[PDB]
């Protein structure tokens, strides 16, 4: 007769189902975890999500260490190898932002040194098309697009940036993109 | 049978 | 035994976290969760329904949950008229056998779902239905005795004196509530166990 | 299992006439959810009363998060020229009546204040449509749409000084605040 | 050293989590903490992404704890007490008012200046409800007696709050800490 429990299904069951593609046991697991604890200790699940929400700093910190760390060259023709230094350096921009965004100026300079960054890695993408047998194109345009939506939500991200001041979510969209750059790698390899 | 005499007097 | 949700349904419920929204979560997503061992298919597929309307005009499962509330008379005659029916089918769980002492168990347990039946209707007037306590009282004083006078067995014991039990719990909260929805539901759940320990002396 | 069960007739008793008016603002929706109740009921059927039931139980729960949702109703009120600054506000008052409501329902006159508070909010904006309508095409659908709700949440108003059953209000008071920014959004 | 960077989440954010809620329900500390170390092994980086997740959700626990502040309205005279008196009479009603006060925040925490305004009203009926306190604390005893201790610390957590608001922006832990008020409040209306 009352909801101490609604963050369990408003904010951790949304959580749990919107990994599980990541791995669905764990995912599993933890949700029956979590409903187990709140049955036994209404509100258990609510101070739970409190204290992490308290801990935003540390979690910020780490999240900008994992996109510097994000560039460093992390492993697995003359356009065999001169394509990989649009991935090398889009890679090393968007690594970068941490230590520039707190600044506007210097933060103006680096979006457009991304957006140089993409559309020229863009550019070296498109460029390479015509190497590969044209008939057997299917991995290659599909990557590009999603590299494409993965682009387009870095922009999405970017804008909400200066409505909110939560740059947190710069550097998670940042990483994604480093991470969608490493897949048309993987992609273009093989 | 005390539950049973309890309800009956309920 | 677990439900699992698209790529599609996923995105939905990230894009769909204003107020309005919330009992998708606090009022549906339980129900789902208690569905999902009984029928896995119906569970997922209503929960991709509602997500999907709930992504797509927030605000709609709340409108539903409101308009299921508005018809609580509806469903508080269905549950009437279920626990009338309830006292049916004397033949079918009662115990196959014509003997002296089998045959009269049967009758014990047809008067008690018959006095329970009846709670619907003597539920209103306050000296009757206080008589229909004590008369099922009786009813299962008398029925339990028919038991002992002829280990699974022990456990539908226990179960039935449970549910009986809770029969009177629920009683004690409608003289608090005015709740008669509740003592149906229950009554009906007491006469289902009784069926039940007939079952036991059909196997 | 051709013929229907009595255990069944919840689905129609009280999912149908749901689904039947939603049908009349949201196809898809309404198309969709009497589709899957159709088919979990024929496959197991009673399902739809046990749900039922479980929603039923949360009836407190439920009313608790409709007051609250209508306490809530303060903060959005930026939600979506001279008349209109004037449409664009009359409207702004008229939420933030309707969300003080549950401060207000508990007393003798606190209360009737509110609803010729309410009942003054609601003309003046309605004028103010006017304001905007003739001086500057789809809008004339939803000044009807929003009058209704309007006539209906008086309604609800009058039934619970018989009542005293508040929810009702509630929810009236709800979705007059939908209206409006329905209306408010139909520009 | 063996355990991969990305896995850091686990002992900067839960860890420390799980210790705190250890100091009241061990069992849940312990099957939850294990849950996690299971799960973070078998998954590097899944906590951190939980984290993320959750992160990403706040605003529906803005509106939440927005919620039950102003909720608290309706519970303004839950625990009044049955006990008739000036004594008790005094307390009752100064912790109506603190309660009503407090379950006013969301309205005025936006207008910054009518903000500051109501800032005093609160400093002022927490002080009106110690005066009320300090008027009846040693009237009456020991494993009874430690709530007055709380309310102090709380009532000024919530003003190290109110600067921090100023500076942050970021309301919800001055809902947060309202909120504590309030219960504490109940809490020693509770003793009796």
């Amino acid at each position: 007769t009352s909801m101490v429990s609604m963050p369990l299904y408003a904010v951790m069951y949304p959580v749990f189902n919107e990994l599980e593609r990541v791995n669905l046991s764990a995912a599993q697991t933890l949700r029956a975890a979590f409903i187990k604890a709140e049955k036994e200790n209404p509100g258990l699940t609510q101070d739970i999500i409190m204290k992490i929400l308290e801990k935003k700093s540390v979690e910020v910190n780490f999240t900008e260490s994992l996109l510097r760390m994000a560039a460093d060259d992390v492993e697995e023709e003359p356009e065999f190898q001169d394509l990989n230094e649009k991935a090398r350096a889009l890679k090393q921009i968007l690594s970068k932002i941490p230590d520039e965004i707190n600044d506007r100026v210097r933060f103006l300079q680096t979006i457009k040194d991304i957006a140089s960054a993409i559309k020229e890695l863009l550019d070296t993408v498109n460029n390479v098309f015509k190497k590969y047998q044209y008939q057997n194109r299917r991995a290659l345009e599909h990557q590009k697009k999603e590299f494409v939506k993965y682009s387009k939500s870095f922009s999405d991200t970017l804008k909400t940036y200066f409505k909110d001041g939560k740059a947190i979510n710069v550097f998670v969209s940042a990483n994604r993109l480093i991470h969608q750059t490493n897949l048309i790698l993987q992609t273009f390899k093989t | 049978d005390a539950l049973l005499a309890d309800l009956e007097s309920t």
